[PDB]
């Protein structure tokens, strides 16, 4: 571990400095350096570690994208596809290490709901971003299920239906649905249900936790306005 | 690719 | 060299798809791995090659800038200090990388105008990348203004004063001046003669290279207005 | 910091 020599709360302090530098590499070294510390993650400590690889992950996505749209006119040289897949490989290794990191040690140790539904989530979102690039492509897409799955039972047990951490695991596993598992009827029918529960919610809560809950709210609507 | 929303930063 | 064993127009071609991909860390990688193949570069390799490096030392600019501002406020723990200098000393890394490129041995196989001009110009600019964060920051800044002295010495002599290489350099040393070297009636003055004598030439050329010439000319406006 | 316009991608 290239941060072992670090200490946490620096690591933590440096992740805080990449992101309003707009380093995500650096960001994400530093939250992996500070999940193997060993210690449990508080809530902000957890949101570092997402936004870091959101962004990593989300740059080779969208590169990897782009080559395949090339390499699939291109067979309508090698270096077309030689480069996609040194770009997948890159992608596949970062979702690898964020999986790591879940399954060594943070879910194990993850007893409330909202850390263990935020890492199952988690689980669930870097298993989807292999299958986007799969072609055990089965197995990979049943990984990603039965984690979303997990987080979504657990969700329903201990949290009300406008929980941010809820609403953002529903979103996400609509849209697995919709374009990974190829069920779109499943997709809306997540989507919907969740809005209208979430809906019918929102009148217990304070203004800042409204403003929280209504910013998902609006993904799950702008989704189904594409889907319907 | 038409990508739908997803949580968080949207990165890609 | 990591591009060793890849053939020149392989690492070109991808050099092209990566920059498709805006990835450009790696079009960096490829043009390197171009270069150290010991051949001159054509025009286009050229351009791929200094976009491919702006890029990636225009991440760590920005970057270096947000810590440095951050560090300056703290000044009015180590941590910020020390995340800075490791951004700083990547950004010297790479200026450094560009800077061996051109004299080992871009610069002195260059012996057209506007590969000569297109180098030394190149090595301007990193050198003034290294000037921006040196606090040598002396000898850093002459190396910066003997290298725009040459490129500016054989473009005037070789080069009509609305081509694009020309403007450029003059742009860039232009802002050497204002911002590098504290003279700002230096700038000053280059930025209007540039102007002005690319105005009085633009009537020789075809709509295309028009198109070309004004862009920079826009960009010397642009300064001017700020500055004057 | 104010950035003046210099040649070629605004890349910072
Ligand atoms: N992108 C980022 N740096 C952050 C994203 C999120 C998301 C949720 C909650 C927090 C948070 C929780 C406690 C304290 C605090 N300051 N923030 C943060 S922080
Ligand atoms: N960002 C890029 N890829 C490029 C930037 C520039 C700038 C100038 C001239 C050329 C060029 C010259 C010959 C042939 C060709 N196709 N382009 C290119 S290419
Ligand atoms: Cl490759
Ligand atoms: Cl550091
Ligand atoms: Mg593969
Ligand atoms: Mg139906
Ligand atoms: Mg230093
Ligand atoms: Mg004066």
């Amino acid at each position: 571990g290239a941060m072992g020599s670090m200490e946490r709360a620096s690591l933590i302090q440096k992740a805080k400095l990449a992101e309003q530098a707009e380093r995500y590499e650096d960001m994400a070294a530093f939250m992996k350096g500070a999940v193997e510390k060993g210690e449990e993650l508080s809530c902000e400590e957890r949101n570092l570690l997402s936004v870091a690889y959101k962004n990593v992950v989300g740059g080779q996505r969208a590169a990897w994208r782009v080559l395949s749209s090339i390499e699939q006119k291109s067979n309508e040289g090698p270096e077309v596809r030689e480069y996609r897949e040194k770009v997948e490989t890159e992608l596949q290794g970062v979702c690898d290490t964020v999986l790591g990191l879940l399954d060594s040690h943070l879910i194990k140790e993850a007893g409330d709901a909202e850390s263990r539904v935020f890492y199952l989530k988690m689980k669930g979102d870097y298993y989807r971003y292999l299958a986007e690039v799969a072609t055990d492509k089965k197995r990979i897409i049943d990984s990603a299920r039965s984690a979303y799955q997990e987080a979504m039972d657990i969700s329903k047990k201990e949290m009300p239906p406008t929980n941010p951490i809820r609403l953002g695991l529903a979103l996400n596993f609509s849209v697995f649905h919709y374009e990974i598992a190829n069920s779109p009827e499943e997709a809306i029918s997540l989507a919907k249900t969740t809005f209208d529960e979430a809906m019918a919610d929102l009148h217990t809560l304070s203004e800042d936790s409204y403003k929280d809950s209504t910013l998902i709210m609006q993904l799950l609507r702008d989704n189904l306005t594409l889907w319907t | 690719k038409l990508m739908f929303k997803t949580e968080g930063p949207d990165s890609d």
